[PDB]
């Protein structure tokens, strides 16, 4: 039976804007291994996005790492957007950068 | 080292 | 110090494939040091971390012939569990196993383990005493009755209490540990009132308490950078002008002792 993906988004490096980073989304916690895991600037897919072979913890739930290159901006937007079968929408979770 | 199992299920 | 071996395999079946895929990952001390994945070109044990390449080419070709093995083993498992469950054609299905040793500081063996589940939820564990089989589904009786009449946990204790112990010394030797402490500082949001929040960054491992106090508030759960070490924070809405009151302890291994912090 389902379990459902807890998803944090945040950077590798303490946030400035114009200056490179990365930005991750890691979702955790879920059942089954299968997963649908998009990284989002504006709204929109972006395309080159780098994902962790997948693993699985010891409560036998999986997690997965998905990371992207990004500078980020005062105005520009960042999420992640995760499709798993126990959601019967896709669930986003939006980039704070205090957070 | 990998373990290889025995009995099947 | 404690050491440890793992290795975590998952077998996954869908509606569609013709055979299962099979992943097998090894840890040492927590930190993957081999994986075999049989979606890959040609399928064989890869070792994770640089110090495996000290490994001959006949060490990787049994492990590659273990996991074939294994790879057999789950297929055969996974059809054999669908009829224990009256479970149909059409669905997706997962059988996973962990199996592995914990060394004392000494580097004798302090506890083996081998547990198995199906659809993520416990179906059959080796009990502690190496010996006899927990199993709490009605269907897994099936599965420890064929256990216990062909003894397959005398060979299970015998791979724990050599092997793992055995071969887990001999990659501590050529692994030959270290921590990363955590770097703390507090950030101030002012709202209605202002938000402390204690960040801890660049430690490993992951394990690690951060507190706000005299007496002992939101947090996030530890998260890898992505680059072998991992971020925490906790936070506390705290009033206006009397920020000084409030210190964030951070408790990690790495550490001489507690780190104490304030908004500074």
């Amino acid at each position: 039976i389902q379990k459902t993906p807890q998803i944090q988004v945040y950077s590798r490096h303490p946030p400035e804007n114009g200056k490179p980073n990365i930005l991750n989304c890691y979702v955790t916690q879920f059942h089954p291994p299968h997963i649908e895991i998009q990284m989002l600037k504006n709204g929109k897919k972006i395309p080159k996005v780098e994902m962790s072979d997948m693993s699985f913890s010891k409560d036998w739930s999986f997690y997965i790492l998905a990371h992207t290159e990004f500078t980020p901006t005062e105005t520009d937007t960042y999420a992640c957007r995760v499709k798993h079968d126990s959601m019967a929408e896709p669930k986003t979770v939006y980039w704070d950068r205090d957070m | 080292k990998a373990v290889s199992n025995f009995a099947t299920m | 110090g404690p050491h440890s071996m793992r290795y975590f395999e998952t077998a996954v079946s869908r509606p569609g494939l013709e055979e299962p895929r099979y992943i097998s990952v090894g840890y040492v001390d927590n930190k993957e040091f081999v994986r075999f994945d049989s979606d890959a070109e040609n399928p064989r044990y890869e070792p994770r971390a640089p110090w495996m390449e000290q490994e001959g080419p006949e060490y990787w070709e049994r492990e590659t012939q273990k996991a074939k093995g294994q790879e057999q083993w789950f297929r055969v498992s996974l059809r054999n569990l669908l009829g224990y469950y009256n479970q149909s054609a059409g669905g997706s299905h997962t059988l996973q196993q962990m199996s592995g040793c914990d060394l004392g500081s000494d580097w004798r063996l302090l506890r083996g383990y081998l547990q198995f589940a199906y659809e993520g939820r416990d179906y059959i564990a080796l009990n502690e005493d190496l010996k006899t089989w927990t199993a709490a589904d009605m269907a897994a009786q099936i599965t420890r009755r064929k256990w216990e009449q062909s003894g397959a946990a005398e060979h299970y204790k015998a791979y724990l209490e050599g092997e793992c112990v055995e071969w887990l010394h001999r990659y501590l030797k050529n692994g030959n540990l270290r921590t990363d402490s955590p770097k703390a500082h507090v950030t101030h949001h002012p709202r209605s009132e202002v938000t402390l929040r204690c960040w801890a960054l660049g430690f490993y491992p992951a394990d690690i308490t951060l507190t706000w106090q005299g007496e002992e508030m939101e947090l996030v759960e530890t998260r890898p950078a992505g680059d072998g070490t991992f971020q925490k924070w906790a936070s506390v809405v705290v009033p206006l002008g009397k920020e000084q009151n409030y210190t964030c302890r951070v408790y990690h291994e790495g550490l001489p002792e507690p780190l104490t912090l304030r908004w500074e």
